[PDB]
């Protein structure tokens, strides 16, 4: 992303709203709602909030952190050797390898019995209220608004209350603004480029840094001179 | 055997036969004898 | 009508 | 490098089937039966599906890697033979 | 299949479909009629419970048993041998091989005089009432489901007592659902593609599966090294 | 047919036309007559019932059985040869080979003046009333419903009793049914498989099983190993 | 899947249809089924519990648990080693291998006579209430919203309680949302590509993972250096 | 230089499968089962969405970078060649 | 209008191509029996 993810608070986006007089019953209870449904139907890692974390595994199990939402790594703290997926159908079952783990819920199956577990995980950034904290870029507050505007006359239209060109020209522009959306916060920026570039030219070919916490992805490959 | 062109099925697989039948067992085409007479043609003629 |  | 894999859907195998008896026959035969009036095609065949579904062929993931092989052999006979001239000993010198 | 074939009873389907006001003239009588109907055009064969049952044959004949529908295999009882399809035209009738089979009604014409022969046939799974039992597969039960509200509203459409458009998005919708359905009882999960894997890869191929109750089918071909 | 032909008298259709509201003024007697046109039209050779008879040729002519409608083969009673379709156009006519035969009637015309002939010819099963009796196979037992409802349907849209989008529909759909009826009815079972292969599979090519009742079309072809 | 299946009651969907001023006449009763409906329409593997449970054969049958929808492996308990789908026909008839599997209700017919199998299953997970319970995930949540929103429609409009227009648009709706719910929740995350690309690469393939419980499938291939 | 890179969608792998095992039995068995009646593909078979969802084949990342290696491969042999004539002393004259 | 056109139909069977394989099955079964005896082509004339 070539741009920094300045916070603002989410009523931000009911300033904007609320100049059409025909979204003049939404409310914060509203854009709570549709905020967060919008987060994640775009699904764009630049949103959340990185967060490192330790947890104890008591038998290949670990309870997992109160925010989490998803995983970036898990590694072992001591080796701090990263952990993979887990494949096995029968994990901590015994009849009568590597290390690898499995989460669903609140808790994380791994394949060892009693280590500590580092988590690498992406939250929410929040307020000082318990709610949630959108970034200021027009064109993502421009396709929230969209995107709630849409949800909006789509209710309307169900009922009848707009006219279906009002509705089609609204899921036009949202849909235009979504892919400009994701294009703003995805193409990387200069950095982000000497980073990809450095991974992309390697005479020896570097294809272990899941080992790592992705440390060395960016590293440049020098090759001496003889 | 398998000089004598003779194939055990049991020299290469599992048997999950003793009939003398291909569609269960299997033809041997003796593509090893040639290259052994023509050895002992050339021991013989030494 | 049948145009799917 | 592994070989293309093509993307089959049973949507045709005949009824009561199953896929590896019908997988075995074809095979052994090399001809497979198909039942194109199945329940599951009633959409496409009345037109209230889009017509791909009867049509269309058999997909393919297929990646072009021995393009990839390829290049890097000639680029090792090519070092090798770089090497060789530099070094003053030719491949007919060689052997 | 993925899922487990659990087994419920017929009105499970009645619950759902009476949720339509436009249905709640159907009965326990009409859903068995086109259960059975709907159960026969998809002709899905892990609907039926597996059975196996020996009969003797007096002379060429044998009494079949009473709930078979379809034939697995036939072979003789005390070889195991398998029977095949009987192409003859003139079997038991005598002028002035291996064995095989035919099976009209519930007469079996073997190409043997007397001998036990194992039938492995499948049935309906019933009821503690004599009913039909249906697979809880929420996929089954709409497409069911679907299935008789489209019968409903054609009957209802003959008579002009439902809108062309109301036909119409009925017909899309359980063609859509019959071929989900279809795709959902049939293709394999993962012990099933072992099998087929077996099946598939051998160096040496295996073509005599059907003398055997196709048991060594997905046996997997094991190469000694050499 | 992978399915088997259970028999079922022939008012179970009446039963379920009768459910339409359009279709109660049908009877038994215009069930029997769509019904053996659909029999016919559909032309499936499982719903006949296989014979085998002998007759005597007095002078290359020789009485056929009653029930008959389609041979299967003729052959020569002592032999066993088969006989097939004869081309000459003088047979038994003096002026001043193998054996064939020629059937339009009660009559067969054979080319050989007095022996015995067996033929294994197909019929229709009946009922305890000389009546045609029908499969309850669901999707033949649809069929065939569609199959009368499209013709009562036909007579009174010419009439103008119903819309032309109802025998639309009503063509729409029994045509896919029939189609799904014949491939039901055809498509080879795993025995009928299994003869099909032993069929197929010859090193030695095997083209005389004509000759024989095809007894031996679906044997397998076993080459002895050297 | 990239994110985390953390669990919510079922009136979490509740609280967002019944915004709708057309959908308050909803019910758990209703939303019960059709989330249950949805959840097996999907099919998605990442929603359900992996459980693994062991229970003893009697002969060539055991005894299934009461919350198995789906089996992931079976296999003996004394030596691991997983069982396949049983293709044979007569499993445990004898007349006058390697193991195998076979389940359709609460039945499991292996074909060994007594040996107690371990199976890794997947089931629902429930609420302290024996009810269903749901991911908090807005994709699916929005999705579910929209598949329920279409069941509602699409009755109302075989009434004719609504527009064709609307429930054109609610089914276009819900369509991109399960397309799109669909790949939220299969496309691997960043340790189930380092899973699959240990899988992808080997220099001598790794072909019996199906043996061990998949457990070595995401084990990286080291050669060593000579 | 790298391959050529496909861009698989998984938008028909069967239901209750993991991509792993899927992909891991295309590998072994060279066909991969799908499923063209998932519930996302609703859209497109009837017709709510752009048909191009079941349709268009999968896409390449290819780049001509083959082209690039042989053009400096073919100028890397020229340059040599010039410099063996410039000093006189030929290929033919170096063995 | 076909019936104006359309050219006029082949019944047409590739028996050709089925008996070129057939020769060269035929050509490759007698060459692999010459080389397991030990007599080559060269070796009879």
């Amino acid at each position: 992303m070539v741009n920094n993810i300045n916070w603002v608070k989410l009523p931000v986006i009911l300033d904007r709203l609320l100049r059409h007089p025909l979204l003049t019953d939404l409310n914060l209870e509203t854009a709570i709602q549709y905020t967060l449904d919008f987060i994640s139907a775009m699904g764009l890692p630049n949103v959340y909030v990185d967060k490192i974390e330790t947890i104890d595994i008591k038998e290949y199990r670990g309870e997992l952190p109160c925010d989490l939402i998803s995983i970036n790594q898990v590694r072992l703290h001591k080796n701090g050797i990263a952990l993979r997926a887990m494949t096995d159908n029968f994990n901590a079952y015994p009849t009568h390898g590597e290390p690898s783990f499995k989460t669903q819920g609140r808790v994380i199956f791994t394949s060892i019995k009693h280590e500590k577990v580092d988590i690498s995980y992406k939250a929410i950034m929040l307020d000082d209220e318990g709610l949630p904290l959108i970034p200021d870029n027009p064109i993502f507050l421009k396709t929230l608004e969209l995107y709630i505007k849409k949800e909006w006359f789509t209710i309307l239209f169900d009922m009848g209350k707009i006219s279906p060109a009002v509705l089609n020209n609204t899921q036009q522009e949202y849909a235009f603004k979504a892919g400009q959306c994701n294009n703003e916060f995805v193409i990387p920026s200069v950095s982000e480029m000497e980073a990809i570039t450095n991974m992309w030219n390697q005479l020896i070919p570097r294809v272990t840094e899941f080992r790592r916490g992705f440390k060395n992805l960016g590293d440049k490959e020098y090759i001496r001179v003889h | 055997d398998l000089l004598n062109g003779r194939l055990h099925m049991s020299d290469l697989e599992l048997v999950l036969i003793k009939a003398a039948y291909i569609p269960d067992r299997l033809q041997h085409y003796p593509i090893m004898n040639s290259k052994l007479n023509v050895l002992r043609g050339e021991e013989s003629k030494r | 009508t049948s145009l799917p | 490098n592994w070989g293309s894999i093509l993307e089959l859907d049973l949507s045709k195998v005949p009824k009561g089937w199953d896929v590896g008896k019908w997988m075995y026959y074809a095979r052994v035969n090399h001809i497979a039966v198909i039942d194109s009036f199945k329940e599951g095609t009633i959409g496409a065949s009345t037109g209230k599906l889009a017509g791909a579904l009867n049509n269309a062929g058999k997909g393919m993931i297929e990646t072009n890697i021995g393009n990839y092989i390829q290049q890097q052999i000639n680029l090792l006979e090519f070092i090798k033979m770089e090497m060789a001239d530099v070094a003053g000993i030719s491949k007919q010198r060689e052997g």
